[PDB]
DNA sequence: TTGGAAAGTCCCCAGCGGAAAGTCCC
DNA sequence: AGGGACTTTCCGCTGGGGACTTTCCA
């Protein structure tokens, strides 16, 4: 059968959304493979057919049902948060460079949330996956029901009004969705439409990189209780803790915490803690062990870092 | 009959309140006030105690005190201004519940076309001369009195200025603050390393003021050992007496250069190698 | 000998004492002279010694014989009813700020109590002087008996049923006692245990801070018989007087008082009454005297008020 | 064959007794029963004289008439509701015992449950259709008449409502009246301070109505001269005549702006300065 | 029964910060 | 393009205070 399917999936972190008055073309989207050497991007290929295609990309929810979000794709082929392109007649895959996230105000995002689903129940681009299920019957038909009537305006407004008390503002994923040409020429066959992996805007404090600048002790007693000052990168006092760890034989990992309370978190910038006891107080040679930060909501983590536990 | 400013207003401390921020901003405190003590930002009428109106309102920083944006709210105000009857057997008034309440750059425009249509320009600046930006990190406070000459028809006085409040808002500012150091004693010879956490500083305007008797250094570190305007990762420098036998106590604070501003001092203690 | 010592005393009345379906953070304690800023802070101190110390702060009745109140310390360093803070190893004055009463229900009065008495018994905090006689013999011995026997509950059992069936839930005592490190350094070495005046629940219709919040006029011909208008906090009827008065010259005091009826307060929050004809009706200049509210119950009063007498 | 109540339960005064108060209430008044002479709520059954049952049913207030928490509790009550047969021969029924007991917020959800358990649902307002907070104090009756057809077999007629009865303990509902006031009588230039006592009133939604032959104004008062609900202090407003000669009455009284309600009037005699 | 409370529930206002969101800019 | 920082909302706790409910007593 006639599919779709994700060849690059975009890069889930370090990508920031854009807001409005931010101005334009500040950063394509990114691939997951993208190097700052080889920079990639979002990449899908139709299977199984060859021919002219056409393929659109929606940004959507990142919840249990997917929903349409109230961001909007901006930048090349787009236009009213829809990337609209077409698959050649014989190179059967596309790439979607130059793509950014316009990221809608708090204020605005009931009624730019309405005024999507409406744009997308018009053209008739998946209107009962994201909008409501019972609105599947508005089918991109050479113009899928090119005039809403009464009765569709107020599903419209009973789904934007629900799904805006539950839209995570930090997070977004694409969708892709592949029409083939009719008897017409016109295209109105749609495939099974493939959703992205989740993406992630670097802007959140729950999602920003962790990082250790500085520490002003990389070596401790295998005692532990040693005070420690840490400098970092924007991190949430409630909502991150110091790691300490090393591979094991077996290959699991000893694990260790530094000691410290949301009120030790100067300025999100710093911490003072205290070293957790080694594994085992009692070797004779140093043991070169790792600390790392690490956000408990999503277990995010700075990138191991080189700390010297000797004995006493 | 004039007006003179017994207590004036705190400069800094202070952060102006947005009109989405609660229903009603903090009340301004005095210029005096700390800890242990009250304060109040008062006024005095010299040659005049009776039937009499003040009205408080706000006025640019520097000379052409245009109105300003920003509003004055809390008891007894109203478009921006504060307005009462001042007591009539007393000569002396403090003002303990004005709060200041800033306007949008966006809403910037709006402001000021309230000042005009509710006749708030105490030193008439004119409709020509009142174009211009604004700073809004700063205001005056413009008392404007009204008793009468020993005749009994109204008297209005002199508008009288205290100098500017500042929002403790913009860093180039604020009040300089040292929270915590992971050491407060080191060698005579200097070289140590501390890390010291504190309130927000700009790297380009700040500097480690070791005081001592009769005796001034300062920490060595560069521009970019201030991580995140909030730490300062510092060397000691060598004290005095490079032989120094027995312990001693020296002061150590925050510098900001331009303006010689220096935080609360805190005990460092050298010693001998 | 090594002794404890009160600085400051909580203030007595103008403290709310709160249940628990009220919430947290009402506000702390008081102590003397509450200066315009707000500067008490109660402080202890530990005399004829200089070291590591421990210091708890217990809730006790106003009877003639002391008792576990079955109320409880909440705040800053307190648990299970109790307050423990050190007295550093210099330092040997202790302050107690954010400390306030969980006023219990009437209805959970014995079982709490009951509790109260469990966990004294076995952490050893004066279970003698407070729950039982005869069981004193658990003193804090780094955990004087962590285990209580069937016969020592019912000693507890015994001390609730018949110390409840009397307890004064609007009154209530601060007890202070000190332990001092012993020879394996467990604080286990008992002083004098110091109790603290009474503090009385402003939430207590017979102890609320009586004032006078309003009057129509403060000033009186000395013929009296004057009617006055004013407002006034939460009193009673028939326990309320308006006290009008005077310092003398030999050291005694002109008294003199409002002529109203219980009928004529108000609903709990105003007096009409009748001013009380001054000491001397034909004097030539205004003189000054002092007015305030006062309970016959217990003679408490309000501040002194300022009022005129002026001739006719 | 309809029916229609001639008698409508009185709106305010009774107060609804918890179920840990009287083991009984007390009645239901009418609502032209006096102290002299008592009535009761009647309704009248028009086209039908004969066999049937009548049940009476507590429900909500506004729109949506969800049965209410409240019980109705007395004579051939049960389940919250009264029923009990019809006079046969009477068209006229009136019922002496009438007793509402009112729920704690507590046990909200359990009453509710009563209510559905117990198929108490006069509007059939649905499961879905039933969720929402509930207003404790007020209800309206609700009587479920039902007679017989010509036929013979039982016919239950339309639900019929009464107006709303509320609890003598919602103050947003109760009578204003005026106690006291330490003086009637001001300067016609206004401005008078005055000391009023009254009932319990609620400072947002209240105000001195001083009106006149043509005339109307209001006392100045803050929302803080309010004293515990009890005591109002305000100042009088300035009559319409500036300049009196002779002293002139004018109706001063309590005024709740949410409903134009007022309270009994008080006479005021404004004088020339 | 009826009334008036006291005892137990709620929960707003006001003054501080601290950060998130939303804006600008080197 | 790339990331820092300034200006504009949003939230949370501390301190008390009034007033609405449930329970209690004369």
């Amino acid at each position: 059968g006639p599919y779709l399917q994700i060849l690059e999936q975009p890069k889930q972190r370090g990508f920031r959304f854009r807001y409005v008055c931010e101005g334009p073309s500040h950063g394509g989207l990114p691939g997951a493979s993208s190097e700052k050497n080889k920079k990639s991007y979002p990449q899908v290929k139709i299977c199984n057919y060859v021919g002219p295609a056409k393929v659109i990309v929606q940004l959507v929810t990142n919840g249990k049902n997917i929903h349409l979000h109230a961001h909007s794709l901006v930048g090349k082929h787009c236009e009213d948060g829809v990337c609209t392109v077409t698959a050649g007649p014989k190179d059967m895959v596309v790439g979607f460079a130059n793509l950014g996230i316009l990221h809608v105000t708090k204020k605005k995002v009931f009624e730019t949330l309405e005024a999507r689903m409406t744009e997308a129940c018009i053209r008739g681009y998946n209107p009962g996956l994201l909008v409501h299920s019972d609105l599947a019957y508005l089918q991109a038909e050479g113009g899928g029901d090119r005039q809403l009537t009464d009765r569709e305006k107020e599903i419209i407004r009973q789904a934007a009004v629900q799904q805006t008390k539950e839209m995570d503002l930090s997070v977004v994923r694409l969708m892709f969705t592949a029409f083939l040409p009719d008897s017409t020429g016109s295209f109105t066959r749609r495939l099974e439409p493939v959703v992205s992996d989740a993406i992630y805007d670097s802007k959140a404090p729950n999602a920003s990189n962790l990082k250790i600048v500085r520490m002003d002790r990389t070596a401790g007693c295998v005692t532990g209780g040693e005070e420690i000052y840490l400098l970092c990168d924007k991190v949430q006092k409630d909502d991150i803790q110091i790691r300490f760890y090393e591979e094991e034989e077996n290959g699991g990992v000893w694990e260790g915490f530094g000691d410290f309370s949301p009120t030790d978190v100067h300025r999100q910038f710093a911490i003072v803690f205290k070293t957790p006891k080694y594994k085992d107080v009692n070797i004779t040679k140093p043991a070169s062990v790792f600390v790392q930060l690490r956000r408990k909501s999503d277990l995010e983590t700075s990138e191991p870092k080189p700390f010297l536990y000797y004995p006493e | 009959a004039y007006v003179e400013i017994i207590e004036q207003p705190k400069q800094r401390g202070m952060r102006f309140r947005y009109k989405c921020e609660g229903r009603s901003a903090g009340s301004i405190p005095g210029e005096r006030s700390t800890d242990t003590t009250k304060t109040h930002p008062t006024i005095k009428i010299n040659g005049y105690t009776g039937p009499g109106t003040v009205r408080i309102s706000l006025v640019t920083k520097d000379p052409p005190h245009r109105p300003h944006p920003h509003e004055l709210v809390g008891k007894d105000c109203r478009d921006g201004y504060y307005e009462a009857d001042l007591c009539p057997d007393r000569s002396i008034h403090s003002f303990q519940n004005l709060g200041i309440q800033c306007v949008k750059k966006r809403d910037l425009e709006q402001a000021i076309s309230q000042r005009i249509q509710t006749n708030n320009n105490p030193f008439h600046v004119p409709i020509e001369e009142q174009r211009g930006d604004y700073d809004l990190n700063a205001v005056r406070l413009c008392f404007q009195v009204t008793v009468r000459d020993p005749a009994g028809r109204p008297l209005l006085l002199t508008p009288v200025l205290s100098h500017p409040i500042f929002d403790n808002r913009a860093p180039n500012t604020a009040e300089l603050k040292i929270c915590r150091v992971n050491r407060n004693s080191g060698s005579c010879l200097g070289g140590d390393e501390i890390f010291l956490l504190c309130d927000k500083v700009q790297k380009e305007d700040i500097e480690v003021y070791f005081t001592g008797p009769g005796w001034e250094a300062r920490g060595s570190f560069s521009q970019a050992d201030v991580h995140r305007q909030v730490a300062i990762v510092f060397r000691t420098p060598p004290y005095a007496d490079p032989s120094l036998q027995a312990p001693v106590r020296v002061s150590m604070q925050l510098r900001r250069p331009s303006d010689r501003e220096l935080s609360e001092p805190m005990e460092f203690q050298y010693l001998p190698d």
